[PDB]
């Protein structure tokens, strides 16, 4: 019934370890964002809403909601792909969707970006593993990434060509990728290097089901610690945290970033601990001195909205995450269109098939 | 010989005790409406009171929204009646205010009020 | 780009199916509701409030959230199990500490439920498939499932003894059980079937997609139909519902009800389509005339409440959901056990830490 | 002997202080009621007070929606009275309010109002 003797073996062993995981914090020096220096430009990539309503509350047929933009200075943004997807029923083979599309004789601009993608870095179905053919969310868990992974190519081979050498590239998220074979992985490393290309996973997402508790000792020095730093987060922690997070959520096979993992801080007085905190990772062929860069270009767009975030993400995802009502839109233009087509009354029967649920 | 409506609230408002009842869809597709200054019987407690309707108004029942649900009906045309009958379910509730005047008791005596 | 090129494909075969599943529906007799007839005592199951804030919100150590209980008549209730659910330490060998409880020489009420459990239908732990042992919150997942089904077996063995012959088992969710390995099913199918057991798991108001197509279909059914009746669901619904939930829903390996699955309305009037239904499970060895008994058990203890339910079920509900502010509640208690045991300062620090985030 | 129902706020209304009675479903169905003007004793850290019943409403106690209930259980033909112990025991709510005029002290003195 009620408390009925919890009891107690050992929770001393626990704090023991916490106690020594901020020591070693302590060990690496703050290297502090200094007011002079030199940044980049940034641009930055953004989808905000791939998933968006799901598909409970949505028409569950054409659930097409990926929107991928991006956002450039102030105004240099390129053009946003809104990338067509269709229903259930058309894939119901998922594998045969997306070769009607790969290989179709005229690539739409979304499938082009696609295409070039695959042709950019040689990426086959096969490095994308099974995963996607497991379920209808499954497919949308990684086509949300591929499509935003397809842009940021997209945009470093036709609109910059030469162009890719004075521009930071930010994009949302950790620098992971889960549900693909290791050939996903590798190619797509070795294509970065090869290019060397500039690109920081900044997420800033002070999330508890993922980086746990490593999250318990990260707290104790951003709140402690005073004025603005970028510190690299020993190899130790993050060896805690990439095996951890395996056992605790769901098929999480693959967690480590692709180099560095690096935090920083924004603001000086926050009101709160862990306000104004940035966290961002790097590629593993760039050293401390463009780690500092990097924050250096962070802390230039800086922004105070909701706890001190980087400005430039939250700018794109105005003009990259616009949702509202979607499904009030969706099911008005798709009966729209039923009645014009073919039947022109059987929509009176598929509004009764709506209309007393669902 | 059957209750008019259901009532669903009681209480007194100044020197008089008034109470709160409310009209369904299915009673009020059968033409049941109550007069303003109208006088009802009231039964309570195995006792008899006599009820006066002061006011009437409209109110949401349940969770719904009246004024989008008939806007977006009229939109699109629809007629709510013979297209949409689970529409009228949901809309169709009226909210009445009933006085208590007193009761009659032993052979003809009016007694006045209440203090139950 | 903004929702244009719709380019719809065929829908009106999708349409053709749902007119000819519903022409089936129509084509099964209905069993009439009429209030006389005979009538089993109900003793229903919940556990309520295991779930709780998951660990976001909890100390996520002593995490002690799991409560089976049950209610009868109006008084006949069983003593209620509020097992203690130790942390996190000691679950990292999760087959560790299940042993460490079976094979204990001293049984809590809890562990005696468990281990009345597993002598009574022969459970090992070789049927118990790895999904416990898969990550944390697996763990819960399908530890509540066998302490639900400890909690049935426990009482009928012990408490109630040879009585088991006028009182109808009412299980709040969905008789199907997951992570079953094809031998925790079968070892319940027969031990159900040898003792004539009268389980009739009831859901109720199931939910909106829990189903596939088939919740579109059983929707219309309900409110164009009148009054109250019995309806088996036809297999055609139900084999298209089972094989879908795969590419729909979760890792729901295993999905088909063991037996059969019956529909039936309380309300006449109900102010909305959906109102009034409720959806219970029978096991193979029940027929028409055990079904219809069954069903008319349940209009006798009708109430309405949220959309008609049981009654009896959220009886239950209130009487093994006492969760409300737990995490305030447990915070402050382990903490002064923490304080009252060895050290008498170390807790001053596990404050300090605490206070300041997660 | 017992008390009547459960006190839920109190405050200071003015030059008198003022407590909030609920009366549950199951002191209900016994047929306690509170008449208008009666008095009462209020017992507070081993003191008593004289108290006198003013006012007398009805209003839904936790997360629930009597109005939708009892119109559901009005257009089917539910009796309350024995089909439905479970709807019943959430809605039979009702709350009064009572003063405190003073206290008696000493050997029949009578001190007014109050302090605390």
């Amino acid at each position: 019934d009620f408390l009925d003797d919890l009891r107690l073996d050992h929770y001393q062993d626990l704090l023991r370890e916490l106690d020594e995981l901020y020591q070693k914090l302590k060990q690496e020096r703050q290297v502090p964002l200094h007011g002079d220096g030199e940044a980049y430009p940034l641009l930055t990539l953004t989808v905000d809403g791939g998933e968006g309503r799901a598909f409970e509350e949505l028409p569950l047929l054409s659930f097409g909601l990926v929107r991928v933009a991006a956002v450039g200075v102030k105004g240099f943004r390129l053009p946003s792909i809104a990338h067509l997807l269709p229903g259930y029923e058309v894939l119901r083979d998922p594998k045969g969707y997306l070769e009607g599309l790969l290989e179709r004789s005229e690539e739409s601009p979304a499938a082009d970006a696609l295409k070039t993608f695959f042709r950019a870095t040689g990426i086959s179905l096969e490095d994308l593993g099974e995963y996607y053919t497991k379920d209808l969310r499954a497919f949308m868990g990684i086509f949300r990434d591929v499509l935003e992974w397809a842009y940021l190519v997209w945009g470093v081979e036709k609109v910059l060509q030469e162009s890719y050498k004075d521009y930071l590239f930010i994009k949302d998220g950790r620098l992971a990728q889960l549900g693909v074979r290791e050939s996903f992985r590798s190619k797509l490393q070795n294509y970065f290097a090869r290019k060397h290309l500039l690109l920081a996973g900044v997420t800033k997402r002070s999330r508890l089901l993922a980086e746990g508790l490593t999250s318990l000792v990260m707290a104790r020095l951003f709140a402690e610690a005073r004025g603005t730093f970028v510190l690299q987060v020993p190899q130790e922690l993050m060896e805690k945290a990439y095996r951890y997070e395996r056992q605790w959520n769901a098929d999480l096979e693959g967690a480590f970033v692709m180099g560095r993992r690096y935090v920083a801080r924004l603001l000086e007085d926050t009101f709160r601990p862990q306000e104004g905190v940035a966290i961002f990772d790097l590629p593993p062929y760039l050293g401390e001195e463009d780690a500092v860069k990097v924050a250096r270009s962070l802390r230039a767009h800086r922004s105070v909205l909701y706890g001190g975030s980087v400005g430039t993400v939250v700018e794109a995802h105005g003009r990259a995450s616009v949702a509202r009502s979607i499904p009030r839109r969706m099911e008005e233009e798709i009966l729209a269109r039923f009645r014009k087509a073919f039947g022109e009354d059987l929509a009176k029967k598929l509004t009764e098939w709506l209309r007393l649920a669902d | 010989e059957s209750p008019i409506g259901v009532v669903v609230s009681s209480r007194r408002n100044g020197p008089w005790a008034e109470l709160t009842l409310v009209l369904t869809p299915q009673e009020l597709d059968q033409g049941k409406r109550l007069l303003l200054g109208e006088l009802v019987r009231v039964s309570s407690g195995g006792k008899d009171y006599v009820g006066m309707v002061l006011d009437g108004y409209y109110e949401p029942v349940g969770r719904s929204d009246p004024t989008y649900t008939l806007a977006l009906a009229h939109i699109n045309q629809v007629d709510l009646e013979k297209e949409d009958p689970w529409a009228r379910k949901e809309v169709n509730f009226y909210h009445h205010r009933i006085v208590l005047l007193g009761r009659v008791v032993q052979g003809g005596l009016f007694a006045p009020s209440t203090r139950l």
